[PDB]
Formats: C-alpha cells, structure tokens, sequence
C-alpha cells in the first residue's frame, strides 16, 4: 500500500508535513484528502494539468506542506494515487494532524428525568449528556441518592463536535419501579481532575 | 451538481447487496469514471472500482468474485451488485466520481485521472440478521426558568444511523445530537439537544423531526412542556 | 456525429530514396501543422 506517517502534529502557525510514498510515485501523481471524524473526507491535492495546501515530489515520495495549521485542520489526511498499470487506485494509512496545546475545555453536562410517556411504556432511560470539552478524555460515574449504581449504565465515546471539541452521552436503564423508589439521581463527570454533579428527583421539578 | 444515493441500509449474511447512485443536475456526466468507496467504523477508505460510461468497468483484486458495476445511463445512474456479505463488511459506503479531464483527443492519451472530487454523504451497510425497528421517541421537556435547554430521546432502533433536525429543518446553529448506544439488548438509542431560550415558552408548538434512515418511519411527535 | 484517427509518430531525420550516402535533418516547424488531402490510392498484397 501507499506509505504515510501515522501522525504529524505541530504548534499553531508553523508548518506540518504529511508525506505519501510507494511504488507508483516514480510514474504517477499523488492525490490527497482530509477527513474529520465521521465527516466526508475533503479533497485538497488535485491532478491539475499534464489556499493553504501543497504537496512536494521527491523520488519515491510526495510531501504535503500545511503552512500555518489551526484547530480546523485537526483531522486525518489520506494520500491517494493511481497504479502504474492504472488498473486500480489506492489510499494511505491516515495521518492524524493534531494541533498542539489546544485549550483544556471543562465539561458541560445536561441531565434529564424520564418522560411522562416512557414511564408509562415501562422504561426509565435517564439522559446525561456532555458537550464542549477538550481533550478526548472524560470519566463518568452514577450515584443514586448518594449510593452509586452498578448495573444499568451504558455510555458512548467522545466524538468531535462542530467546534473541534468532543462530546458524548450517557444513559441509565431502570424500570419505572426503580425510579420513584429512591430519592435522587446524580450524574458525575471528571475531566483532567475537575468534575461536576447534577441532582434530579422523582418529587422535585 | 448533486450526487444522490439510494439503497437498503442493513444486509443479511451470504445474501446479495445492491446500491444506486443517481445523477440529478449534471452537465458533463458520461465523461468520467464513476466509483464506489467504503469505510469501517472510524477506519480508513478502500476503493472498489469505477465504471466509465463506455462499459469498461474497473475493479479491485479481492472483490473480483463478488461484484459487478452496472450503468443505466438513462437517468444517468450507476449500480453495484455485490454478493457474499459478512459482518466484516460492516461500515460506511459512499459512491463517488473519479474525474477524467481532457484537452481534445482520447485514444492518443491527452486525458488524465483528475481525481475523486465528488462523493456521497454516506449510507451505513451493517451486515446482520437482527430486526430493523422503527424508533420510539420520548420528550425531554425543558426547564421552566432567559435561557434553558431541552431535547428528545430516541430509543430502541436498529441499525445505524438516525439523523434529525428540529422544526422541519430550521435549527442547525447551536445544536447538539449525541451518539447512539447499541444497548445490551441489541437496539441503539440516542438523543438530540436544542438550545431554546425562556420567553416564548407559552405560545409555540415546537415539533421535533426524526429520521431513522434504514426503517422508513419518520415521526412528528410534539414534545410538550413540563407541567 | 464525429470522426476517427490514427496515431502518428513525428520523424525529422530520414534516409529516404535509398540514396545510399545521404540522410539529413528536417528543420523544426514553428506553429501548429495541418495538412488535408483527398485520399486516392492504395498499395497492398495477398497470401499464397
């Protein structure tokens, strides 16, 4: 396959290189694409003839020149080229450009009680959602009143938002019988040694 | 210029898969090599093949025993017919277009592989034998007291993915839709948060529009307030 | 409606007329070349 580095990061304002390499580059052109997590990949290097991007040829490789990076460019850059027989086209391993020293964003948490209808359909899926944090590392706990919960908790993983920060979700699957039973429900979320706790109830509002 | 896709969304084992990629609004279509590309959950991109209008269908070494790209240029659209679908084939599937630029003459090679500049938004192809389920939505009624917030819970759906927007498509500025959890039962569940303030919370009738793309069961459920 | 063609090699030096002793170079031709003609004749052979 075509050879890429796994990651080249850099501090904002400077130049980060992302190279491609392989067997067809001595006779074929090298194309480039950038994908944000789950987004559609973004073409950047095009087969022109016979603005912050550039790719430089050198024998058996082609080096991208990202001069002056920003948080918007924190994504995966896949190189691409055609075969020398042209019977196929292929991609590279994916270089995760990371923007160094981005600010440490605390967590933003929203906690909801089960709806009027769900407690009549015999489910109590509590909703504790987290937004606008950086980096991708959150530790979540669940407390019923002041006593933690063992079984019934599932959670997802950090996903990059529209603003280059990460977000995730958390749910607790209880019956309608175990939701009025206690006295309160508390969602607790650590981020780089900093946390928050939200308190709801089946008697407040 | 707009690429558009059409297909199932969930696939059975050892069964046949077929997808379409139609071309509405295009002035230079028959000049290019029309492609398909896929991707495992958060993994990399792999190339299947191209079909030029002239019927010279290029392909990938491994899928030689599985695929065949058709062309019904009447629209125009191009179609992929693939067999022997397994759980290892689960992932995103995007149709695309590898452009072919020319200056004058074809057979004397004055053209070149321009690139895959266009793609689809993506349709998941999760291979399983489980059941597709129309979603069940639940109001997350807002705080009573200005700024507040609210959302809507969508539970027990399969497979990926559910995508939404509020007010018939009027809120994509300061909006948050959150990931789905394939619950231990085997059904996904997610929610979507909208940043609505506190003032109009007395005369409106806000609706929340859900699309479970593989189940063809779109919903208008009024998310009524907190009594 | 359209046309067809044949691929042609650009040759400048030549030793034609079997004038054993003389080959030469045709000077370059500034600008794009074109030449039209009524195709008229043919030379060919057969088998046995």
């Amino acid at each position: 396959e075509l050879t890429q580095p796994p990651s080249v990061s850099v501090s904002p304002g400077q130049t980060a290189r992302i190279t491609c390499s392989g067997a067809p580059l001595t006779s074929r052109f090298t194309y480039w694409y950038r994908q944000k997590p789950g987004q559609a990949p973004v073409l950047i290097i095009s087969r022109s003839s016979q603005g912050r991007f550039s790719a430089s040829w050198s024998g058996t490789t082609v080096t991208l020149t990202i001069r002056g990076v920003q948080a918007d460019d924190e994504a995966d850059y896949y190189c691409q080229s055609s075969d020398t027989s042209d019977s196929y086209k292929m991609f590279g391993g994916g270089t995760k450009l990371t923007v160094l020293g981005q600010p440490a964003a605390a967590p933003s948490v929203t906690l909801f009680p089960p709806s009027s209808e769900e407690l009549q359909a015999n489910k109590a899926t509590l909703v504790c959602l987290i937004s606008d944090f950086y980096p991708g590392a959150v530790t979540v706990a669940w407390k019923a009143d002041s006593s933690p919960v063992k079984a019934g908790v599932e959670t997802t993983t950090p996903s990059k938002q529209s603003n280059n920060k990460y977000a995730a979700s958390s749910y607790l699957s209880l019956t309608p019988e175990q939701w009025k039973s206690h006295k309160s429900y508390s969602c607790q979320v650590t981020h780089e040694g900093s946390t928050v706790e939200k308190t709801v109830a089946p008697t407040e509002c | 210029v707009q690429l558009r896709e059409s297909g199932p969304g969930l696939v059975k084992p050892s069964e046949t898969l077929s997808l379409s990629c139609t071309v509405s609004q295009d002035s230079r279509p028959s000049d290019h090599s029309w492609t398909w590309v896929r991707q495992s959950p958060g993994k990399a991109l792999e190339w299947i093949g191209d079909i030029h209008y002239n019927g010279a269908t290029t392909y990938n070494p491994s899928l030689r025993s599985r695929v065949r790209i058709e062309l019904d240029q009447s629209i125009p659209r191009f179609s992929l017919k693939m067999t022997s679908m397994t759980a290892a084939d689960t992932g995103m599937y995007y149709c695309a277009r590898n452009a072919i630029r020319i200056y004058g003459v074809v057979a004397l090679g004055e053209w070149f592989h321009y690139g895959m500049d266009v793609w689809g938004q993506g349709t998941a192809v999760t291979v399983s034998s489980a059941s597709t389920k129309g979603p069940s939505v639940f109001p997350l009624a807002p705080s009573s007291k200005g700024t507040a917030a609210l959302g809507c819970l969508v539970k027990d759906y399969f497979p990926e993915p559910v995508t939404v927007s509020w007010n018939s498509g009027a809120l994509t500025s300061g909006v948050h839709t959150f990931p789905a959890v394939l619950q231990s039962s085997g059904l996904y569940s997610l929610s979507s948060v909208v940043t609505v303030p506190s003032s109009s919370l007395g005369t409106q009738t806000y609706i929340c529009n859900v699309n479970h793309k593989p189940s063809n069961t779109k919903v208008d459920k009024r998310v009524e307030p907190k009594s | 409606n359209d046309s067809i063609t044949l691929p042609c090699r650009i040759k400048q030096i030549i030793n034609m007329w079997q004038r054993i002793g003389q080959a030469m170079y045709a000077p370059p031709i500034q600008g794009v070349i074109r030449c039209v003609s009524n195709i008229t004749g043919l030379i060919l052979t057969r088998d046995g």
